[PDB]
């Protein structure tokens, strides 16, 4: 190992395994070809994670550059046009861990990381939560979460690029591969938001987790986007009537299994909402709802009917009981 | 999963 040498020594050393490390190899074309330097490098990483998981007092100041460098020159790169994974992963898995445990490690000092770790160096990043690849979104979503956590200078630029990507994903492409993703870290978010809500998160909120609803392939992402929207309603009531009535807008036209998710998230709602806003929107609501007992889709049907079962919605519906059983039961009340 | 952030 590196920890092997001389303290004197320790430095230069590392600094030139990072710096081999900026070697790339390509796995696609020949994927048998040179496999003795792939594996040289493969264990340089490997040895680095080790170093500084084990070792205090080793990422001094000329290691930052040096990391970052290392970092971008594997991972900022073009990404090709049952998922197609990355086949550069045996190196690429490593960088992430690498860099992922740098960031961690309690040597790290964001004072003289934000020098490197800038707006650029964000912008970059995200542009990778589109990869096709799981692995690396889910180390994308730890890594981002981990430096807006620890760089307060980057956090109002880090929500501004999440919604340029969701602006271009709802209003041009209808394609991103990692929306879910990006609505995790925003959940972790809007959950430690003080009050009252700054009008920056009330805008995102109408503008940007409304319309996502409406995007054709929602089921990929919709418990997370479902997770957002019920957070937003437990930091401020006053905001139940445009979400309730916005979901009411986007809830499917036809009779769908997709109407099980709009379900699950309305239920969530609910079990967090006001008496007061309760009375607003319950009229609306619940002529929905009577809409998917008597659904075609049997899971839709028996979906709904469970709301009967929710002690809360039901002394909600039991205390305005006049005016939601003519909704539901027409031919009765 | 990812632990809440508090926002500063």
């Amino acid at each position: 190992g590196i920890r092997d040498v001389p303290p004197a020594d320790q430095e230069k050393l590392f600094i030139q395994k990072l710096r081999q490390c900026c070697v790339l190899f390509d796995f696609v074309s020949d994927p048998l070809s040179d496999l003795k330097w792939k594996e040289v490098k493969r264990a340089a990483l490997s040895e680095m994670v080790e170093y500084i998981t084990h070792n205090r007092n080793v990422i001094t100041e000329p290691i930052y550059p040096e990391v970052v460098h290392m970092f971008a020159v594997n991972m900022f790169r073009t990404l090709p046009p049952e998922p197609t994974l990355e086949a550069a992963w045996p190196h690429l898995q490593l960088v992430y861990e690498f860099f992922l445990r740098f960031l961690e490690s309690p040597d790290f000092q964001p004072n003289i990381a934000k020098k490197y770790i800038d707006q650029k160096f964000v912008l970059q990043l995200l542009e990778l939560f589109d990869s096709e690849d799981p692995r690396e979104r889910d180390f994308l979503k730890t890594t981002l979460h981990r430096i807006y956590g620890k760089f307060l200078g980057l956090r109002a630029y880090i929500r501004k690029q999440i919604n340029n990507i969701f602006y271009r994903f709802i209003y041009e492409t209808e394609h991103h591969n990692g929306i879910a993703e990006l609505l995790e870290i925003l959940g972790s978010i809007i959950n430690g938001f003080a009050l009252p809500l700054k009008e920056e998160h009330k805008i995102f909120l109408l503008k940007v987790l409304l319309p996502l609803h409406k995007v054709k392939s929602l089921s990929v992402y919709h418990p997370q986007l479902a997770y957002c929207v019920v957070q937003f309603l437990e930091k401020d009531s006053t905001l139940t009537e445009p979400v309730v009535m916005a979901l009411l807008k986007y809830w499917p036209k036809t009779h769908s299994p997709k109407e099980v998710m709009f379900l699950n998230e309305l239920e969530e709602i609910l079990d967090v909402i006001e008496p007061s806003e309760f009375v607003k929107i319950m009229e609306p609501l619940f002529r929905q709802l009577a809409k998917c007992v008597s659904s075609p889709h049997f899971q839709v049907a028996e979906r709904a009917l469970y709301y009967w079962n929710n002690e809360y919605i039901m002394s909600l519906i039991s205390d305005n009981a006049a005016k939601i059983l003519p909704i539901m039961f027409p031919s009765l009340y | 999963k990812l632990d809440p952030i508090i926002e500063d």
